[PDB]
């Protein structure tokens, strides 16, 4: 991948993204109801500390 | 992907957001198309990805990976298919019918076997068990002097 | 040549390489005579060691060697002969030949002599009038092996050690025009800071063309004044060398910067680095371009030269070596200087001096007799420095 | 896909290229028989590049090898990892007459390479191994990459080459 | 610990440094005084790399020879600049420098200072050189039969003397036919414009000289005509093909049909260069650089044959042959630059191998000879003759003047020489008469080579010349007796004689002036 | 020595060392080479450093493969590779002859004489015995019986009579069918190829031609009975543009756009051959070939295969010469101006498998200006050999074809030579009579050779030989099988004029040239 | 005591450490040795009664058996003449596969 912008509006927005995107996974796995999750590949201290 | 080198170029949020949702809406896709004309047994020559694992599991695909660039050929001839140079659905004459098609264990060695029950078919195989090494490598030149006389 | 030898040889003493360096001190300040002031320095020193074994002190030494070195240079001022009163040329023409004796140019005295002030006055500068200059080194020195060393030419212009580009291009002109430039006439090519970058792709043919089309828009401003011969420092693409093959014209690349120069203020022509002017665009103007009364391509023992002739602006001169092998050449080259070096003096300080001894014999006689006026430890010391002399 | 194939040239080059074909070999799966051990899928991802696999599952380089001697050759096929080169792709007194010395070499060089090329499906390139300021790599390779770019002048050639008083008014 | 002055610095001073340059200089002559005259043999020589060198030349002798002492070395000098200046007579001036050397350690050895030998040997030069000009004889340039003589006569000594007839008209051929007079007045015999190939096999008469060139190439494609009558024939300087700029250029394409376009560019360009050339109607086609597939395909289309990587030399010459000149952007293509002076196109095989020749010139100024013979030696052999005999000949056409062989020339300057010696007093008397009883080390080899009495000879031939007219007087060098030169026919340039008679004295007055030798200075 | 004074690490040898060294290495040469002439003949073993064998009889060959590291080895060895390269034959007649005369000259030499006598008498003789050549030859039609008479002499020198007969036909047929009024004959149109089974008499000649090459993909069919034939060298894999380009897109439908618009440059060529192939071969009666020197890529190949379509890539460049001779197509560069002119005609094409290699074979071709030679064999000694010998065959009808003369063979000319140049020797003046002798006893040394390999007395069979051609003007040579004389042109035995032309000049040139040398140095550089 | 210095010609014109074999005694009486040789060490693994035989490789990897052009394939000859008489076996394997 490769970002190119022009506004700071847009560079907001673009830092934005990437935390909507991680949350919008960890609340599709909060809302299935699991208590306990494992995984192969790393769990980030963000993910930890939610 | 292409053979030129690619880059995926973005300068909104929305397609950053939509870009990995709509590779695995098409990787399904592909995938339940495939499934569609009635595949049990799906054999490839290289890589596998994770997402199409994934979704050969959920639609009940069985998935073998050989690779010597001829075991694909003699299988091939075997079964009666055609190898496909691209990923898409297969036509009835590209594909292929074998009776069973299963994993066994013999001896501590796991082997996957396409069986018939045809007496013809267009090869066969000789399983050879012995002690030694040694002893089925002769074995085996007896049985290529057979074939040869 | 003293000062040759002396750099040449590898040295391990400082006491000797104190030497050396004072051969190589005169050889810059003067240009003749780097191997009398070794001489007589080592017999200073060999005299003087003798008087501070005997219960002498140092510095009583150095005050008499001070002192009888003031007295030889205010004597020494007494021998002199004054050249207007001889006349010039035979006055030039005897100091020049006995600079040239004891060479490889010895016999052929007078031809040498004659050569070497006719270059030494052709090359003779206009100041503010205050003083003339005669700068030396300005003359081109060639050297190629072949004919008899009688043969040596004085060339009244200027000779260059290159080549005509191609072969197509004629190899010499009458009446030549000169521009001299100091860059290169290769196709462009965008600096580090500028990039392409294409989106459509109907646009690239003519960046492709038009980076061509620069150079060749540049060389034709060049031609339409009528210029017959190009000088360059730097290259010439094949591309461009067709513009001057067709226009019937010589173009000279990997000139050196010295050389333009000379040639440059030689024949009237104003060196350019860049064709702009006071404002945006670019000109050439027929008024900055030299002008020359011949140019010609020369054959010289199977390799070749170029020989520009009679420029208008100024005189200008070169001299063309022949010799039987290289090292005879490079020590005729070496004689020659000496000789260049001893005219730019004495045109320069119009007095002269005899030689053959007879200022260090007087010399000796006057400190002998002077040393005794002083009546002190002194004494010893100016005696010895008369004796050493 | 993508298939590179590999030019050695000379003494101190075909050494070189024997060392670097034995490193490879032992980063992949391949050992001196020419079999595969390697546990790991990612060491046969890309092994078509480098190898053809001949019927039996054995694997050789896309390697040539030249020399003006009957010493050098022999000493690597008698060197460890010598015997997995093909036997026929092998080239080899020095001067002769016939207005041109190397033109029967290079021709037998040009026939190997084309033989290796029909084999390989979508090539891309030659990596070229050779001594340059060596007589062999200048002279006695007679222009050879020259003599590859009019073979074929569309791929690409990637070659490893050892390494004043006047100062007045104007 | 150690104090040292000037470390492992090697020096010599003394009469020791006179006598042992002296020595090395009387052993570089007795090396080759074997090779001297029409009775010669020949030297086979081992080279580094594994060759062999079966010559005759004295230059092509002393440059394969590898030499300590630095007098050796001026003398293997002098020898190519003798070579590279007149190209004859680079035997006869080391013979003549030995024995002027050998001469003089006589008065080095009875207390005489060196200078008055030089002063010596720098007044007798000037009158040799006014006798060799006063015994001169005018020639006429468009007498062909008096310039196949001169030819002939240098070449008698050489290997070719055998095809004579051959080898002299090969070469009054070439240099005529190279001779060019062009913009102003600068006239002009460069030998860069005269070819020489060299093809193992047949028979040496079979040597030629081509009215045209020959290079080693062939069509690019099968379909291409391989003989063509009155050929059209242009020549370029650049490559048709699509290739990169310079500019650090990019291409950013995001759509569908860019990448076809893109593709399809390239071909639209080569098809527009190729209908630019097509558009003068030529019908060969001659470049240095390389062409494409699809260009190829179009001048096919258009009847054209192209020739791929030629080299420059070879353009060049062509272009001198035909009349055309190089031009590098096909746009700037006018009806000039197209040469038609050609008479035939030809591609022929010559064992195995492709040849093309452009032959039959209406009036070219390059030439190729083309030489068959045994095998390489052999080949080279007759070339270094061949250079021998044209360098001869563009001597006598850049200044008429003939003088006679065979030594008549070295006793008429001797006896001139001691004749003038009896009105001269003072020291310098006695080197004047030893130079000129020097110069006939010439005669007296070659009476040794033919294998006759010399004390008898000589003594007979320095009587002969005593007398008032007989300066053509010489020695026959096939049999061994006393013969007027005009009867036989041998005479030489006089620049020859004079570089020869300047390089010596010159070489003699070098080495005479050393006294002393500094070695082992590490730069 | 005035050379070692100046360098000590010099070797010289003075005037009769010179002369002993370059006598001793030429007779060194000629006593290994001379068991080599003539059908009797015995057969040389060469083993290389690599392991490697080499059964030979051929003088090049064995002068350039016998370990040796002499200067005078190294001018023959030169001029016997020039002689090949010319004529194709006469390789091991050149060293004996020059030996011989080296030995004949030292002889005179050793007693006083010097060598410019026996240069000029050597001269003299050269230009009589060219007079009596040039006279002695005999001019036919050139007919077949003549070739295959010419060619069994050729090639019966170097294998045995059963397989020289099966070889002499083929090569003979091959020049002949090649071959036009006019346009001297061109080589390259006749390919060599050779695989190992099937024992040597097995191998045979193909009007047509033989690719080591076959199709790659497993599909497509394995015999063709009646074939269009296209032959181009247009590239039909992935293609890069020369500019630096990259794809830039946003989603992975674009992506998928993109991957499928990057194939259309080459989908378009081979939709036009597709076109073509279906517009000529309407129905399924005939067959379509294509040849390609350049790549294909795997999705061209399952295209083209998808209509019945026989494809070979990276075929060789004198292919596409040969093809087009043979077949009487067009090679063409582009597609652009495809047409069914440009189209070639085979009768049969088919393929053939050797274990883990594969040939094509294009047959039954209407009037074939381009044929094929197969040889055959169970070991690769023996096609190197059997490659050889026929080299030896076809230059040699090569040759007689491009004459308009033949001479008589088995040493009857060397003694017509002989005796022609006896009796001229009295005419000569001075001491030139030596050399002339001397040139005679050298020339006569082939028939001496002759009979001393069929194993006869020589000095008794060269003294019948000499006595007839005396008593009756015939040309008479060597029985091989008697020792009889006989009458070589009733027989049939044969020989090139160019060969012997050749011979005596380098022969003489040499010869002259190594007798003149006066010392021999090596000064140089280490 | 003295020394047979060398014969002229070829013997000294040879390269060092080359050989030269010449007539009956030097060369066929050898070749017909080493032939010899090379059949009476396979003599023994011949019909339904022979012995089976164990080969190291020059990479210690052991073979087991009877078959003639396995035990040549393993075997590394030096002589020239056991080399053609090897390369006749292994082209009758390659035609037939038996024998
Ligand atoms: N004709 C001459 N007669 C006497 N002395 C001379 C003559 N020519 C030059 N000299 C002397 O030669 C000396 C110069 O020595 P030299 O080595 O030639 O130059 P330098 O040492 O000055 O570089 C001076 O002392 C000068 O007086
Ligand atoms: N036929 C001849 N008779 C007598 N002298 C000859 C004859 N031919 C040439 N010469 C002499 O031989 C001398 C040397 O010539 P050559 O031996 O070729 O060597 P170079 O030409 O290099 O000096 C010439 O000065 C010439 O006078
Ligand atoms: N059947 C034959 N009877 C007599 N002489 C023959 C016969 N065949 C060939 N020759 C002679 O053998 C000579 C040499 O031929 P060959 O041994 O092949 O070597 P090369 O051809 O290289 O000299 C020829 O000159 C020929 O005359
Ligand atoms: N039962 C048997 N009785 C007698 N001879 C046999 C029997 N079986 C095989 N043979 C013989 O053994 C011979 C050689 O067979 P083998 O030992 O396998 O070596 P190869 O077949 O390679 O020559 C054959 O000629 C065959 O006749
Ligand atoms: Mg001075
Ligand atoms: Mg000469
Ligand atoms: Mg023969
Ligand atoms: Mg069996």
């Amino acid at each position: 991948a490769e970002i190119r912008v022009h506004t700071v509006e847009d560079y907001q927005a673009i830092v934005d993204a990437e935390w909507n995107i991680l949350y919008d996974k960890l609340e599709k796995i909060h809302h299935s109801g699991a208590k306990v999750v494992l995984s192969k590949l790393p769990i980030g201290d963000v993910a930890t500390q939610y | 992907i292409t053979e030129t080198k690619g880059t995926v170029l973005i300068k909104t949020a929305e397609e950053l957001m939509n870009f990995s949702k709509g590779e695995e809406n098409l990787m399904d896709a592909q995938v339940k198309a495939i499934a569609d004309t009635g595949a049990n047994v799906v054999v490839t020559g290289g890589k596998v990805a994770d997402m199409a694992l994934h979704y050969a599991n959920k639609y009940n695909i069985m998935l073998v990976r050989l690779n010597s660039k001829w075991d694909l050929r003699r299988l091939c001839k075997t079964v009666g298919a055609t190898a496909l140079p691209r990923l898409t659905p297969p036509v009835l004459e590209e594909m292929g019918h074998c009776d069973s098609v299963y994993l066994s264990e013999v001896g501590d060695t796991q082997v996957v076997v396409f069986k018939h029950e045809k007496e013809d078919g267009a090869i066969s195989t000789i399983v050879l068990r012995g002690s030694t090494d040694n002893l089925m490598d002769d074995i085996e030149r007896a049985v290529d002097d057979g074939v040869n006389t | 040549d003293g000062a040759t030898i002396l750099k040449l040889l590898e040295v391990e003493h400082p006491a000797a390489k104190v030497l050396c360096e004072l051969a190589d001190l005169q050889d810059k300040e003067v240009g003749d005579g780097t191997t009398s002031v070794v001489i007589i320095a080592a017999e200073l020193l060999k005299n003087a060691d003798e008087l501070v074994k005997q219960k002498i002190h140092p510095t009583s030494v150095i005050s008499g060697y001070r002192l009888a070195c003031k007295e030889a240079v205010r004597y020494i001022n007494e021998n002199l002969i004054v050249n207007t009163d001889e006349l010039g040329r035979d006055c030039l023409i005897n100091a020049a030949k006995t600079s040239m004796s004891s060479k490889i140019i010895g016999i052929n005295g007078d031809f040498f002599a004659n050569m070497v002030v006719d270059a030494v006055l052709a090359i003779k500068y206009t100041d503010i009038r205050g003083q003339p200059r005669y700068p030396v080194n300005s003359v081109n020195i060639l050297k190629a092996h072949g004919r008899s060393q009688m043969e040596s030419m004085l060339i009244s212009g200027y000779a260059l050690n290159c080549v005509v580009g191609s072969q197509g291009m004629p190899k010499r002109i009458v009446n030549a025009k000169i521009a001299c430039l100091d860059f290169s006439l290769q196709k462009t090519k965008m600096k580090l800071g500028v990039q392409v970058v294409i989106t459509d792709p109907e646009k690239l043919d003519q960046i492709r063309q038009r980076e061509s089309d620069i150079t060749k828009e540049r060389i034709q401003k060049i031609l339409a004044t009528g210029a017959n011969v190009i000088l360059t420092t730097g290259g010439i693409d094949d591309m461009c060398l067709k513009y001057f093959v067709e226009a019937g014209a010589m173009a000279v690349r990997r000139v050196l910067k010295r050389d333009l120069k000379r040639i440059a203020k030689a024949s009237g022509a104003t060196i350019l680095s860049t064709l702009a002017n006071l404002e945006g665009e670019e000109t050439f103007e027929a008024a900055m371009l030299g002008q020359a009364e011949e140019v010609v391509q020369e054959r010289i023992c199977d390799d070749e030269l170029i020989l520009i002739k009679n420029t208008k602006a100024r005189t200008s001169a070169s001299i063309i070596l022949r010799g039987a092998n290289d090292f005879m050449c490079d020590e005729m080259e070496r004689s020659l200087h000496d000789a260049l070096c001893v005219v730019k003096r004495v045109l320069e300080s119009k007095s002269v001096v005899p030689g053959g001894g007879a200022v260090e014999a007087a010399l000796s006689i006057y400190l002998e007799n002077y040393a005794t006026s002083m009546g002190s430890r002194e004494q010893l010391a100016i005696a010895e420095f008369a004796r050493s002399l | 896909m993508r298939e590179i194939v590999h030019i050695q040239a000379g003494q101190c080059g075909n050494q070189i290229g024997a060392k670097f074909w034995e490193v490879i070999s032992d980063e992949h799966g391949i050992d001196p028989t020419g079999t595969y051990h390697g546990d790991s899928d990612l060491q046969l991802d890309r092994i078509s590049v480098y190898y053809n696999e001949a019927t039996g599952g054995k694997y050789v380089p896309r390697a040539i090898l030249v020399d003006l001697e009957p010493g050098t050759m022999d000493s690597v096929r008698s060197g460890p990892f010598g015997q997995i080169f093909r036997p026929d792709n092998f080239v080899f007194n020095w001067a002769k007459g016939h207005y041109t010395e190397g033109a029967e070499l290079v021709d037998s060089v040009l026939d190997v390479v084309r033989k290796e090329a029909e084999s390989c499906d979508c090539l891309q390139g030659f990596q070229l191994t050779h001594s340059l300021g060596g007589g062999t790599g200048s002279g006695m390779g007679t222009l050879l990459i020259s003599k590859i770019r009019e073979e074929y002048p569309d791929r690409i050639m990637n070659t490893f080459s050892v390494v004043e008083e006047a100062e007045e008014e104007a | 610990p150690v104090l040292v002055l000037s470390q492992n610095t090697k020096r010599e001073s003394g009469r020791k440094v006179q006598s042992g340059n002296i020595n090395a200089a009387k052993t570089i002559a007795d090396i080759i005084r074997t090779c001297l005259g029409p009775k010669s043999m020949m030297k086979m020589l081992l080279d580094p790399m594994g060759g062999i060198v079966m010559t005759n030349d004295g230059n092509a002798i002393l440059r394969e020879i590898q030499v300590q002492h630095p007098a050796a070395k001026s003398m293997i000098e002098i020898s190519r600049t003798q070579d590279e200046e007149v190209g004859d007579g680079t035997t006869s001036v080391i013979i003549l420098a030995g024995e002027m050397l050998s001469v003089a350690e006589h008065f080095l050895e009875q207390q005489m200072h060196p200078t008055v030998v030089i002063s010596a040997y720098r007044k007798a030069l000037d009158d040799m050189i006014s006798t060799l000009k006063k015994i001169s004889i005018p020639v006429d340039i468009s007498d062909s039969d008096m310039m196949l003589n001169i030819i002939n006569s240098s070449i008698t000594t050489k290997a070719i003397s055998r095809w004579s007839s051959l080898a002299c008209n090969i070469a009054l051929d070439a240099v005529k036919m190279v001779q060019f007079e062009e913009n102003g007045r600068k006239e002009i015999d460069i030998k860069k414009y005269a070819r020489v190939e060299k093809i193992p096999g047949g028979i040496i008469e079979d040597s030629c000289v081509l009215r045209g060139v020959m290079i080693n190439k062939d069509v690019t494609h099968p379909r291409m005509r391989r003989y063509i009558k009155n050929p059209r024939i242009v020549l370029l300087d650049s490559s048709l093909e699509y290739k990169k700029g310079e500019s650090q250029t990019d291409i950013e394409i995001t759509r569908e049909e860019d990448f076809t376009r893109i593709l399809q560019m390239e071909e639209e360009y080569i098809q527009q260069l190729c209908e630019d050339i097509i558009q003068l109607k030529p019908d060969v086609v001659i470049t240095e650089k390389g062409i494409s597939d699809l260009a190829q395909h179009y001048l096919m289309r258009a009847n054209i044959t192209a020739i791929r990587r030629v080299r420059k030399t070879d353009n060049n010459r062509i272009a001198r042959a035909c009349g055309a000149r190089i031009v590098s952007r096909p746009e700037e293509l006018r009806e000039d630059d197209v040469g038609t002076g050609a008479g035939l196109l030809e591609i022929k095989k010559i064992g195995d191998e492709y040849f093309t020749f452009i032959t039959d010139c209406k009036d070219p100024k390059a030439c190729t000879i083309l030489l068959r013979g045994a095998s390489k030696e052999i080949l080279s052999e007759v070339e270094r003759n061949l250079q021998d005999a044209m360098q001869v000949c563009r001597n006598v056409l850049l200044d008429p003047q003939l003088v006679p062989g065979g030594g008549a020339s070295e006793m008429a300057v001797a006896h001139a020489l001691t004749e003038k010696s009896k009105a001269m007093t003072g020291v310098e008397q006695w080197p004047y008469r030893a130079v000129a009883q020097a110069l006939e080390v010439i005669p007296r080899t070659l009476i040794q080579n033919c294998g006759a009495s010399t004390i008898r000879l000589l003594t007979s031939l320095r009587a002969k010349h005593t007398q008032e007219n007989c300066e053509t007087w010489g020695v026959n060098g096939e049999t061994g007796t006393l013969v007027d030169m005009k009867e036989l026919g041998i005479w030489e340039p006089l620049a020859v004689k004079l570089q020869t008679y300047k390089t010596a004295v010159e070489t003699a007055v070098l080495l005479l002036r050393i006294d002393d030798i500094v070695s082992g200075h590490k730069k | 020595a005035a050379v070692k004074t100046l360098n000590p690490k010099a070797e010289v040898a003075r005037a009769q060392a010179a002369l002993a060294v370059n006598i001793s290495a030429a007779r060194g040469l000629q006593d290994v080479l001379r068991t080599n002439l003539g059908p009797k003949g015995t057969m040389k073993m060469l083993v290389s450093g690599a392991g490697d064998i080499k059964l030979t009889k051929d003088g090049n060959v064995l002068l350039h493969e016998m370990q040796i590291q002499h200067p005078t080895a190294s001018l023959i060895a030169k001029v016997a590779t020039a002689q090949d390269d010319i004529t194709g034959d006469g390789t091991t007649s050149n060293v004996l002859i020059i030996g011989e005369l080296l030995k004949q000259a030292d002889l005179y030499i050793s007693e006083g004489l010097h060598p410019r006598i026996i240069t000029e008498g050597f001269e003299a003789a050269k230009e009589k015995a060219l007079q009596f050549l040039e006279e002695v030859k005999v001019s036919r039609e050139m007919d077949r019986e003549t070739l295959i008479d010419v060619a069994r002499t050729s090639l019966r020198t170097k294998v045995h009579a059963e397989l020289a007969d099966v070889l002499t036909e083929a090569v003979v047929d091959s020049i002949l069918a090649i071959k036009k009024q006019d346009e001297p004959i061109d080589l390259f149109m006749i390919e060599i190829m050779e695989m190992k089974h099937k024992s040597e008499t097995d191998t045979s000649l193909i009007r047509g031609l033989v690719l080591d090459h076959g199709a790659r993909h497993p599909d497509m069919k394995k015999r063709v009975e009646d074939a269009y034939i296209l032959t181009c060298n247009v590239s039909l894999e992935y293609e890069k543009t020369e500019v630096n380009s990259g794809f830039f897109y946003k989603s992975a439908e674009e992506r998928e756009k993109l991957v499928k618009a990057e194939r259309k440059f080459i989908e378009d060529r081979v939709k036009k051959i597709i076109e073509l192939k279906r517009k000529v071969c309407g129905d399924s009666d005939k067959g379509f070939v294509v040849i390609n020197q350049k790549g294909i890529d795997p999705f061209s190949l399952d295209a083209l295969s998808k209509e019945g379509i026989v494809a070979l890539r990276r075929a060789k460049r004198r292919n596409m010469e040969r093809l087009t001779l043979a077949c009487g197509g067009v090679a063409l560069n582009s597609f652009d101006d495809l047409s069914p002119d440009c189209l070639g005609h085979a009768g049969l094409v088919y393929e053939y498998t050797l274990g883990e290699e594969k040939f094509t074979f294009i047959e039954k071709c209407n009037n074939p200006r381009s044929v094929t030679l197969l040889i055959k064999g169970p070991n690769k000694h023996t096609l190197t050999q059997i490659k050889d010998a026929v080299r030896d065959g076809l230059r040699a009808v090569k040759n007689a074809i491009d004459d308009g003369c033949v001479v008589p063979g088995a040493g009857a000319v060397e003694v017509a030579m002989a005796e022609a140049l006896i009796k001229h020797k009295p005419s000569v003046k001075g001491r030139a009579q030596l050399g002339v002798q001397a040139f005679a006893d050298a020339l006569l040394i082939i028939p001496k050779v002759l009979a001393q390999n069929s194993g006869f007395d020589l000095q008794e069979t060269l003294v019948k030989i000499q006595a007839e051609h005396s008593e009756s003007g015939q040309l008479v040579g060597v029985d091989l099988n008697t020792g009889e004389p006989m009458v070589a042109a009733e027989v049939g035995v044969w020989d090139n004029y160019c060969v012997k032309k050749q011979l005596l000049h380098s022969c003489t040139v040499i010869a002259t040239n190594i007798l003149l040398v006066d010392e021999i140095m090596r000064a140089g550089m280490s | 005591a003295l020394h047979v210095p060398k014969a002229p010609g070829f013997a000294q014109m040879l390269k060092e450490g080359a050989k030269h074999f010449s007539g009956l005694e030097e060369a066929v009486y050898r070749n017909i040795q080493a032939c010899k040789e090379l059949a009476q060490t396979t003599r023994t693994a011949y019909g339904p009664n022979g012995m089976n035989k164990m080969v190291i490789n020059h990479l210690e990897k052991l073979f087991v058996t009877n078959d003639a052009a396995t035990i040549l394939r393993e075997l590394e000859v030096q002589h020239p003449a056991a080399k053609m008489i090897v390369m006749a076996s292994h082209m009758q394997e390659q035609e037939v596969g038996d024998g």
